[PDB]
């Protein structure tokens, strides 16, 4: 199982 | 050897025509990087039409140009949610790096400027919709669909690193479909100029290379990592390392183990366990041959780099297109009116936007 929508990018940690 | 003399010859002369190629590139774009242009337009220029895409900073949206009447995609970012996100440096990154770059799967700039609230990015409208949208709803790439567009970012990516750039961002969600079925990568938000190492913790979890989340300093590899998560999840359709939560995604990306689907072939295989290798002194892009390693692979044997680059290659998948500022390869989102404060924020922090 894991994330099938858009994913957002991440700006720390 | 593996190549006769006819091909080896053919292959260095190549290779060699690459480098000019890239020389000159390197040229034009340093001219741009050291005279970037800025304010060459203005708001109430263009007709508002529909949200495209959405980021953490705002979104892009379809607009018209009134006096030409052209359609374009304008990104729209909140100067007050930069700043508390700590992307000032990455939207200044974001800009600069595209005004100066140019490569046919690259979006084009046309206009940027900002006012009290907010900046503006104006960049040619590309109307096939995402990769993702597509990739989602087909399930996955057949090997040739998805090298034909791998061989896409490839080439990209030869090219940026050429000129020192680190893209930052590989992933479906980030790269448009032409009327001519090839790609155009947008999104330039963390890509960064970089000679050697860089620190800064940013991507997207399920794209990020191991020593992006060990905190280590790293390099341009990060990107040939990336491509090789791209590459799976196109011809799988879900990526190698795939879990509900960031946490658990960073625990499988570091552990380095990679499984594959069965109808994977066996070049595809060990072409992303050499993309995918968590050794650096090991992964494909990273060592003395370069890209050249990646190029001359088993998988792209079929590949036809120069009739790439110059879109002579029948493309696998065309997007219906029903006219000049038709939205149907997007799907919808929620819409909320430009705000324009009475009062400039932000001022000193933007200054060189
Ligand atoms: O498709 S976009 O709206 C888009 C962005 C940039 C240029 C574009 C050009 N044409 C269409 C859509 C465009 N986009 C924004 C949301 C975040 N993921 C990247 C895609």
């Amino acid at each position: 199982a894991g994330r099938t929508g858009r994913r957002q990018a991440i700006h720390d940690i | 050897g593996h190549m006769g003399n006819a091909a080896a010859a053919k292959k260095g002369s190549e290779q060699e025509s690459v480098k000019e190629f890239l020389a000159k590139a390197k040229e034009e774009f340093l001219k741009k990087w050291e005279s970037p242009s800025q304010n060459t337009a203005q708001l109430d220029h263009f007709d508002r039409i529909k949200t495209l895409g959405t980021g953490s900073f705002g979104r892009v949206m379809l607009v018209k140009h009134k006096e030409t009447g052209n359609h374009y995609a304008m990104k729209i970012l909140d100067k007050q949610k930069v700043v508390k996100l700590k992307q000032i440096e990455h939207t200044l990154n974001e800009k600069r790096i595209l005004q100066a770059v140019n490569f046919p799967f690259l979006v084009k700039l046309e206009f940027s400027f900002k006012d009290n609230s907010n900046l503006y990015m104006v960049m040619e409208y590309v109307p096939g919709g995402e990769m993702f949208s597509h990739l989602r709803r087909i399930g996955r790439f057949s090997e040739p669909h998805a090298r034909f567009y791998a061989a896409q970012i490839v080439l990209t990516f030869e090219y940026l690193h050429s000129l020192d750039l680190i893209y930052r961002d590989l992933k479906p969600e980030n790269l448009l479909i032409d009327q001519q079925g090839y790609i155009q990568v947008t999104d330039f938000g963390f890509a960064k100029r970089v000679k050697g190492r860089t620190w800064t913790l940013c991507g997207t979890p399920e794209y990020l290379a191991p020593e992006i989340i060990l905190s280590k300093g790293y390099n341009k590899a990060v990107d040939w990592w990336a491509l090789g998560v791209l590459i799976y999840e196109m011809a799988a359709g879900y990526p190698p390392f795939f879990a509900d939560q960031p946490i658990q995604i960073y625990e499988k990306i570091v552990s380095g183990k990679v499984r594959f689907p069965s109808h994977f072939s066996s070049d595809l295989k060990d072409l992303l366990r050499n993309l995918l290798q968590v050794d650096l002194t090991k992964r494909f892009g990273n060592l003395k041959n370069g890209v050249n390693d990646i190029k001359n692979h088993k998988w792209f044997a079929t590949t036809d780099w120069i009739a790439i680059y110059q879109r002579k290659v029948e493309a696998p998948f065309i997007p219906k297109f029903k006219g000049p500022g038709d939205t149907s390869n997007f799907d919808d989102y929620e819409e909320e009116e430009i705000r324009v404060s009475i009062n400039e924020k932000c001022g000193k922090e933007f200054t060189e936007f």
